[PDB]
């Protein structure tokens, strides 16, 4: 099997340096050039350059000549990308991909690594604040009722949210986390029949592994 | 120099439909054009190379065509496996450039948003803050706009919005909205309103509450 | 017509040049394992499977792509490449421009100088108006490759390949230019990293051939030959024949006068396959026979020998006529 396996995710501060690994297998490493493509979260793919795996010679797009450097370790079948003096604008997923052109194929990026996400932030590790969202005291009950969990001000990703220790999966909407300054906010809704709440218990489980925290907030009425 | 313009940005399609997406180069790239597919949370995969040739292992329903400056990618009878993002890319002088991307989302009939408003929890209030939360669940199509109104006046600053991907089960979209206030500012007003405009309704969908109840 | 007048005495005694490097033929290099050649090579049907005419003018392509590596544009190697099959101006074949060498690209970078690469002088120019990029003039290695530009690797087949030009020394200022033109004089030299001569160039496993190129294989004790001339090398540009750092030989498939003649008249009725047109090469002490096939290849009765035959004692050439290739061509020193 031909594959390119990339190094794990990194989380760095502005100004720091990162080095990403991309290890090939299943083919002759020095016979095919490796290109680097990057993608900011939600945006498109920007091409960065290639490193000739036979000679070690790198070529860069002009925007990347300053702080980016391609290298390789032939003995390890591995290519490296190093970024110096990290900016916010460097936060992206970085792909190494194998270039092919010849014998009826190409020009093409034929095989892609799984990607490496470089997160850039100056935030300090913070536990989340969990708040139970019950309907306001003066609200009318239909056949269904929706309850909420609000998770505010944590860093870094990720936080995990379950309802009733996982026993509630239908009608649960856990939303993508977003920034509030440089901390994260997350919310989660669960919709249940009115005949089961507040009759039976609905709690919200939130776990933040980076800060070793497990909050369980039960939703009680008003 | 050569910039790539893809069109359209996104289109909603159903299984069995035939779809054409377009990539236009700012100068001649002499058919040195590749097409890639990227699925949510994955790495891109090669579809077409040299404008008109399917990569090894790509189903026959995919079709690439073009020359000079105008190229197109055709998918005959979109199977369920075809949803995701599509990119064109040129190999005519560095920098090699990718198009902006076309997102193929799955089609369905309209759905009314279920709106729920939640006042600040009594726990957060005693901790200095005040967040009003609004959920707008299971609606279609994706385009929706939410406005917060405090005592009838719209509050622009202080709101965070989160949109989900298309749902893996019912193909709908959901949205979350939080209006964050100082505790003092929250206690100086009465009516907090979450106002949504969507195709399914003509009047805006509204859910409010007054602090004094 | 009789092809006898195609190989007269001046062709192998000082005047005739080889059809690859245009150097004065001074030897016959047998190839015991055989080889193929199509570029600037003609057969007795008036046809070539190559992409060059029997002349040495300029290599000229108007639609490639140029770039330079590193983060600095000064005193840097310049890379130019184009797809095989895009020499639209060339009426002979769209594979490569007329005069592009038929040798697989020898990769290199930085300070290292490629070994045994075809090198020519020229640079990059502007395809929309014809103006030169004056800061890109240098000596460039030219060859066929795959995986250009990310990692040019040598190839010896044309379909799907790329033609590649890369300066062996740093150009004054490198440029990144799409639809860039290449201009290089068609008379070439051999790249060497130092003063030492190398083996004859190109070796059989470096020659690039188009689809359908017939091969030259042994027939009994008859072995196909190349024509060896003294070609200059970049490592010691002054060295000529009998140099103290060794004598560099370049090799071609035909004497250029033979190629020219074969390309002006049709000789289809002079030979059938299985026959040589034989000339007798008379030396100072002894003689030998040279045989020409319908595919335009020359043979000698030297069997498995790869020793180079010196021609400095050749006196005159006499035509013999058609002879069966079942008969071992005479070789008597």
């Amino acid at each position: 099997q031909i594959q390119l396996v990339q190094s794990g995710p990194e989380l760095k501060k502005p100004g720091e340096t990162v080095k990403i690994s991309c290890k090939a297998s299943g083919y002759t490493f020095t016979k095919y050039g490796l290109n680097w493509v990057r993608q900011a979260p939600g945006k498109g793919l920007k091409w960065m350059g290639w490193i000739d795996t036979y000679t070690g010679e790198p070529t860069y797009a002009d925007d990347f000549k300053g702080r980016f450097a391609f290298s390789l370790e032939t003995s390890a079948n591995t290519a490296y990308l190093q970024i110096n003096y990290l900016k916010d604008e460097d936060m992206a997923t970085y792909f190494c991909t194998r270039y092919d052109y010849g014998e009826g194929s190409g020009p093409q990026f034929t095989y892609w690594g799984q990607g490496t996400l470089v997160t850039v932030s100056a935030a300090k590790t913070t536990p989340p604040s969990v708040y139970p969202l019950a309907p306001g005291s003066a609200a009318q009950t239909n056949s269904m009722v929706t309850l909420g969990c609000l998770v505010k001000g944590y860093f870094p990703e990720p936080v995990t949210v379950t309802w009733n220790s996982g026993s509630l999966s239908s009608g649960v909407h856990t939303f993508p986390a977003v920034l509030q300054s440089d901390l994260y906010t997350l919310s989660s809704s669960v919709t249940v029949p009115s005949s089961t709440w507040p009759s039976e218990t609905v709690t919200c489980n939130v776990a933040h592994p980076a800060s070793s925290t497990k909050v369980d907030k039960k939703i009680v009425p008003r | 120099e050569l910039v790539m313009t893809q069109t359209p940005a996104s289109l909603s399609v159903s299984v069995g439909e035939t779809v054409t997406i377009t990539c236009r180069a700012s100068d001649n790239i002499y058919s040195n054009l590749a097409w890639y597919q990227q699925k949510q949370g994955k790495s891109p995969q090669l579809l077409v190379f040299a404008a008109t040739n399917l990569a090894d292992g790509v189903p026959s329903r995919f079709s690439g065509s073009g020359s000079g400056t105008q190229y197109s990618l055709k998918i005959n009878s979109l199977q369920s496996e075809d949803f995701g993002n599509y990119y064109c890319q040129h190999f005519w002088g560095i920098p090699w450039t990718f198009g902006g991307g076309t997102k193929l989302e799955l089609k369905r009939a309209d759905a009314a948003p279920t709106v729920s408003i939640f006042p600040p929890s009594s726990e957060q209030l005693t901790s200095g803050g005040a967040s009003v939360v609004c959920f707008l669940n299971n609606f279609y199509p994706k385009d929706i706009n939410v406005k917060w109104k405090i005592d009838g006046s719209e509050r622009q600053n202080g709101v965070l919005n989160s949109w989900t991907d298309q749902d893996s089960k019912d193909s709908t979209y959901s949205m979350s909205s939080t209006l964050t206030l100082t505790k003092d500012e929250y206690e100086r007003h009465n009516s907090y309103t979450c106002e949504a405009t969507h195709k399914t309704s003509t009047s805006p969908i509204v859910k409010s509450f007054n602090r004094n109840e | 017509i009789s092809p006898a007048d195609l190989l007269t005495t001046p062709v192998l005694t000082g005047v005739g040049t080889d059809n690859r490097w245009n150097g004065e033929i001074v030897g016959l290099q047998p190839v015991p394992g055989g080889f193929s050649t199509c570029n600037r090579h003609w057969n007795l049907n008036g046809s070539t499977f190559g992409w060059s005419s029997p002349r040495f003018a300029a290599i000229d392509h108007d639609r490639g792509n140029a770039s330079y590596p590193g983060s600095s544009s000064s005193n840097v190697l310049e890379l130019w490449y184009a797809s095989a099959g895009s020499a639209a101006d060339n009426p002979i074949s769209q594979i490569a421009p007329d005069g592009f060498p038929d040798m697989s690209f020898v990769p290199f970078s930085g300070t290292t100088v490629p070994t045994a690469g075809w090198v020519g002088f020229g640079g990059i120019w502007n395809s929309s108006n014809g103006a030169p990029f004056v800061t890109t003039v240098q000596a460039y290695e030219l060859g066929f490759a795959t995986g250009a530009p990310s990692n040019p690797q040598p190839t010896t087949t044309t379909s799907g390949a790329q033609i590649v030009a890369k300066s062996i020394y740093g150009v004054a200022t490198g440029i990144n230019q799409a639809t860039a033109g290449l201009f290089v004089m068609a008379s070439g030299v051999i790249s060497t990293p130092n003063s030492s001569a190398i083996t004859y160039t190109p070796q059989p496993n470096r020659i690039v051939n188009a689809p359908g190129t017939p091969a030259a294989a042994p027939i009994g004790k008859n072995t196909p030959i190349m024509f060896a001339s003294v070609v200059r090398r970049t490592g010691d540009i002054n060295a000529e024949a009998g140099s103290t750092n060794g004598t560099q030989y370049g090799a071609g498939s035909q004497p250029l006068p033979v190629t020219v003649g074969l390309s002006l008249n049709n000789y289809s009725s002079a030979l059938m396959p299985g026959q040589f047109f034989v000339w007798q090469l008379n030396f100072a002490s002894g003689f030998m026979e040279l045989g020409l096939s319908v595919d335009g290849y020359f043979y000698a009765g030297t069997g498995a020998s790869a020793t180079l035959i010196d021609l400095s004692e050749l006196v005159d050439i006499r035509p013999v006529g058609p002879r069966p290739s079942t008969s071992t061509l005479v070789y008597n020193l």
